[PDB]
């Protein structure tokens, strides 16, 4: 009963100091876990989404929604704790060019979820509006056997909801290019829409 | 009304088309004051008070009521369910109708025939405009099985009984058809099939028993 | 190679001399080795069928009753998912402990099994120890598949056993969707910038 | 030497390491969608989190028994010693202690100090009575201990997400002595 | 010591995995392995029940496979049960887990220390089982091991042995 | 008087408040009913236009007085998620946000913790208002102590 959408509550300033009900904290406090306890919950994502899905494509694009609802949380956290609350600091750059947020995702999102920075970030040289991001080892899909890459898409929805809430409407698609002795190389191609494309030209 | 996607924020949408009602009042256009009074039904859920400009908006409704057909009952969400419970006459006459192989397969994963009985109806009005009135509800393309008398109102918010429908039917053959809803007139002309929420919420009659 | 999808184990249980092994050896294709019954006890033959575009191996384990293998056979019902109590209509004392086999097999087999009941030796039709309608009824309030299982010139088993693998299949055929793997793009000359 | 000091050697080297904030976020996404597609029927989502968690523990007991090679526990107080010092210390990073046994050592309770699955959650008001958020552990500890043929039954009783005093989990174990042939 | 064939049988009799690698031939490969695996489960049951009027198992770390999987002496879990067959051409080891999941290793190198080097390999195949087959949502329980990552995760460790 | 609002992605509001001095207790006299949401929704657009400008009309988070209309200035803050923290200031004379420009940057940044802290609840979707009793005390103690 604070913001109803029926009205704007009109309340006078400089009232009393009220009681304190719930107080949280926001710094990182780098607490670890075991990769088995992650991979068990990832296979319990997939062991229900195999059950309540009829074809492949809607399984793809509702495994992606779980990643969407981690990406739109994580975008507001990572810049805000990288620019550093009551230890008052400035407000990061708030990046607004497509190869200034790709450097941020490439060097900080993958260094946040995973221990290492992702290795390469590859422009599609022979055309425009495709932007590859690769690694050498997807450490969440690494217990899936076979070759079909539907089980990839929980990480790629983390990418897409990172950009869709950043003002950059895109669409990701994952593929597998087994280059060299890295048999699981697993490119994602970020593929921005047409209606964004004029705006960074002007 | 094109600049806001009306057909998001809500308070301004209410305030702009309240201004549109007042300008179409001062112009005395009728078809737009009927139209915006009818397109306020997307927003009576939130944003309103309990019968202050519902009644001071009913004084904009009721000029369009006393004109020709310019409103035609905005909301098709009226009657939650209809029950055709045959009352108890007598239990003297229910008058009904009529090795080798073969391996067992254990591992393997209503209609009425009504009589001299009356039915029931009940419904609600969605919003706190007072004293909404209805007359003469009856069935659609069906047989003789209709009601008679209609003196009823409905109150502010409540889910109200409609007593005394008093059905009288003629006997047919037992061809099994489904009804859903009836032709109900809410203080004006008889509108169409005011269907039921969340499901069609069927009913299943057959013939009257002449036996 | 191997290339089947699921593998069920199905016990054949009953009294001795009710005719289970002769019922088996017509019916499974073979087991490639005659071997022996009573050296380890229970013997086992395979049968492959396919259900619902999945390929099934079913492993029939028929169990002997020589009174020596007391703890041994009770260890052999561990993990047993399909079951078949066999009884003969000629003799009568097997039916007195068909319910004994049923309550021993509801014990310690799985969480849920699918037990069939089969009347061997219908060829001697003029010697019925127990009426078929009583055993049919006793199958009806015990959720059991019932077949005549007549001996010689019969298929009662070739439809009832397939129906048993169907009912045990949808007891464990949970869910899957697709393994198509057709999504390919991105063949460039890599103007990378890290 | 013992069970208190043995598990942090396993925690020190050769345990593949991930954060816990991604673990909280990817649990929270599951339970938010399970709320939204069951139309806020909160005694159904406790059933569904139970049936999800029961199929974790049958896969998890083989990973725990391969990572450390325990014997079978001799008494139920030392099952609780494993579940204190070497179950949640290896897989998670938490050591929830034990209080309040029964009058005959039939039940016990498990005070969980900090939860690595609800770091941010303030659950809604219609879920304030009929939902237990970290029910996934009560699918796991029913599951894995059933594969050791300790038929226990495990519920929540109170938790801090409701606004109550403390998170604690009551274990009541019934029956055993049925299993594979060698011991 | 040496291993020539990995056989992994279930907790309910019939097998879920075998690979007779470096056979340098085409051996017999059908349901005879199923009846062999069920025969080993049966004689593993029978070797419990006979025991005379009598009424250990501390391995070590020998660094098999070249960080490794474990560091410390441990225990076994089966005493009244079959442990090692010994013949002229081969020698068969077997290893029961606590949950009931027996691992069978046929060995083409013949003639007590072979137990010590054997079970420190048969626990290192158990760790790859629990790491690469348990976290597999396409793998249901009670089904053959149709994963293709489990083959060339164990092939590297056995050719690192021999 | 002061008007403060958190405007969402589709321009739907998620927090809506005014707070004002006790000299004029019924604040914003015949503007709070009829101009105060219109000037907010109208002057979202220059804040939206300033979100893609590198230099204004090397921080790009705080924005100054972006509009001045009948002597009422508004100030803005564009969050990474794009939720914009626009706030209208009203007075008797010509109000100055320049006397608080060093100050209330740590009022916009102080709300970040209050916001980001209410984003991390997984039950909280986007495009629904903040029905939080904790949030009101957490914003009005900040408004009382730091203005």
């Amino acid at each position: 009963t604070v913001g109803p959408k029926q009205a704007i509550t009109s309340e006078a300033s400089t009232t009393y100091i009220p009681s304190r009900i719930y107080s949280e904290s926001l710094l990182f406090k780098r607490q670890e876990a075991s990769l088995s306890a992650m991979a068990f919950l990832f296979q319990e994502m997939i062991s229900q989404l195999h059950r309540t899905c009829k074809t492949a494509g809607d399984f793809e694009t509702k495994l992606s929604d779980y990643g969407h609802n981690i990406g739109i949380r994580l975008l507001e956290l990572l810049n805000f704790r990288a620019s550093s609350s009551n230890y008052i600091t400035k407000m990061r750059r708030r990046d607004l060019k497509i190869l200034d947020i790709l450097q941020f995702i490439h060097g900080t999102l993958w260094s946040y979820l995973f221990n290492h920075v992702s290795d390469d970030l590859v422009k599609s040289s022979e055309r425009d509006n495709e932007y590859m991001i690769v690694d050498n080892f997807p450490t969440l899909t690494q217990f899936i056997p076979g070759e079909n890459v539907s089980c990839e898409y929980f990480v790629c929805g983390i990418i897409k909801g990172f950009l869709f809430n950043a003002g950059f409407p895109c669409g990701v698609t994952a593929h597998r290019m087994p280059q060299g002795g890295h048999s699981q190389r697993t490119v994602y191609l970020i593929q921005f829409d047409r209606q964004v494309l004029d705006r960074e030209g002007l | 009304i094109e600049l806001l996607n009306i057909n998001t924020w809500l308070i301004l949408q209410k305030k702009i088309l309240q201004l549109c009602i007042k300008v179409s009042r001062k112009i005395n256009d009728f078809e737009y004051v009927a139209k915006f009074s009818s397109i306020l039904i997307t927003k009576y859920t939130h944003l309103l008070n309990q019968s202050e400009q519902d009644a001071l908006f009913k004084e904009y409704i009721q000029p369009s009521i006393t004109n020709e057909s310019i409103t035609s009952y905005w909301d098709p969400f009226i009657l939650r369910e209809v029950v055709i419970n045959r009352i108890l006459d007598s239990d003297p006459t229910s008058n009904e109708i009529p090795n080798p192989q073969e391996v067992f397969n254990p591992f393997k994963r209503a209609e009425f025939t009504c009589r001299v009985q009356n039915p029931f109806k009940f419904d609600f009005t969605i919003n706190d405009i007072q004293l909404d009135e209805e007359i003469s509800e009856f069935c659609e393309i069906d047989r003789k099985a209709v009601s008679y008398s209609g003196p009823y109102n409905v109150k502010a918010e409540s889910i109200r009984s409609i007593t005394l429908p008093l059905i009288i039917k003629k006997p047919t053959y037992k061809k099994i058809y489904e009804i859903s809803c009836l032709k109900i007139s809410i203080l004006k002309l008889p509108l169409q099939k005011f269907d039921i929420i969340n499901d069609s919420r069927r009913s299943n009659p057959v013939e009257e028993e002449a036996e | 190679g191997y290339d089947y999808d699921y593998l069920f184990k199905i016990v054949l249980i009953g009294d001795s001399g009710v005719g289970k092994s002769n019922l088996l050896s017509r019916f499974t294709t073979d087991e490639f080795n005659i071997e022996s019954k009573s050296t380890i006890g229970v013997e086992f033959a395979t049968r492959t069928i396919e259900v619902e575009n999945k390929k099934i191996k079913a492993q029939i384990w028929d169990t002997a009753g020589q009174e020596r293998y007391r703890a041994i056979t009770s260890a052999y019902y561990r993990g047993a998912v399909g079951a078949l109590i066999v009884y003969d209509i000629s003799k009568s004392s097997s039916y007195e402990n068909c319910n004994h086999w049923l309550t021993e097999l509801r014990e310690n087999a799985d969480d849920n099994v699918a037990v069939g009941l089969i009347g061997n030796k219908s060829d001697l039709a003029h010697l019925r120890a127990v009426p078929t309608d009583e055993a049919k009824n006793f199958a009806m309030e015990n959720q059991m598949l019932f077949t005549e299982t007549s001996a010689l010139n019969s298929d009662n088993v070739d439809k009832a056993f397939r129906e048993l693998i169907v009912a045990i299949f949808q007891m464990v055929s949970k869910h899957q969707v697709d393994l198509s793997g057709s999504g390919t793009n991105n063949m460039g000359s890599n103007g990378a910038p890290k | 030497r013992s069970l208190k000091a043995m598990g942090e050697e396993i925690w020190k080297n050769k345990t593949e390491k991930i954060n816990t904030e991604l673990f909280t976020l990817t649990y929270g996404s599951i339970v938010a969608q399970l709320c939204q597609d069951y139309e806020r029927d909160f005694n159904k989502v406790n059933d569904h989190l139970y049936s999800m968690g029961y199929n974790i523990g049958c896969r998890l007991i083989e990973d725990f028994l391969a990572r450390t090679a325990l014997p079978r526990c001799e008494n139920l107080v030392k099952t609780s010693e494993v579940l204190s010092k070497c179950a949640f210390k290896i897989f998670l990073n938490i050591t929830p202690n034990i209080t309040n046994w029964s009058h005959n050592k039939d039940t016990f309770s498990l005070i969980l100090d900090e939860n690595p699955l609800a770091d941010f959650v303030e659950l809604p008001m219609d879920a304030m009575k009929s939902l237990w958020y970290s029910n996934i552990l009560c699918g796991v500890l029913k599951g894995s201990l059933e594969m050791v043929q300790l038929d226990c039954d495990v519920w929540f009783v109170s938790d801090i997400l409701r606004g109550d005093s403390q998170t604690e989990i009551k274990v009541k174990l019934n029956r055993i002595l049925k299993d594979e042939i060698p011991i | 010591m040496a291993i020539e064939t990995i056989l992994v049988i279930n907790k309910s009799g019939g097998l879920i995995y075998q690979r007779n690698f470096t056979n340098d031939e085409q051996k017999l490969n059908s349901n005879e392995y199923l009846i062999l695996a069920s025969t080993l489960h049966g004689v593993f049951a029978i070797a419990s029940q006979l025991t005379p009027k009598a009424l250990n198992t501390i391995p070590y770390i020998p660094y098999v496979g070249m960080d490794d999987f474990f560091k410390e002496p441990f225990t076994n879990w089966n005493k009244s049960g079959l442990r090692q067959l010994c013949t002229d051409q081969f020698t068969m080891f077997i290893y029961q887990t606590l949950t009931g999941l027996k691992f069978v290793a046929i060995s083409s190198s013949v003639m007590n220390l072979a137990i010590q080097i054997a079970d420190n390999f048969l626990r290192k195949v158990y760790c790859l089982y629990s790491d690469y087959v348990m976290k597999d949502p396409s793998y249901s329980m009670e089904m053959p091991i149709r994963s293709n990552l489990f083959d060339e995760k164990v092939k590297k460790m056995v050719e690192n042995l021999q | 008087p002061q008007y403060f609002a958190i405007i969402g992605k589709k321009d739907n509001p998620v927090y809506e408040i005014e707070f004002t001095n006790a000299e004029n207790p019924q604040g914003f006299p015949q503007d709070l009913k009829e101009l105060n949401p219109f000037i907010l929704h109208a002057s979202l657009d220059i804040v939206e236009d300033l979100q893609w400008q590198i230099n204004p009309t090397t921080d790009n988070c705080y924005l100054g007085k972006v509009d001045h209309f009948y002597g009422l200035a508004i100030t803005a803050y564009i969050s990474y998620s794009g939720m914009k923290f626009v706030m209208i200031h009203g007075n008797s004379a010509n109000s100055s946000v320049v006397i608080d420009d060093n100050n209330m940057r740590s009022f916009y940044q102080e709300v970040h913790e209050l916001y980001v802290k209410t984003l991390m609840n997984p039950f909280y979707k986007i495009t629904d208002p903040i029905r939080s009793p904790a949030f009101d005390s957490r914003v009005r103690t900040l408004a009382r102590k730091h203005l």
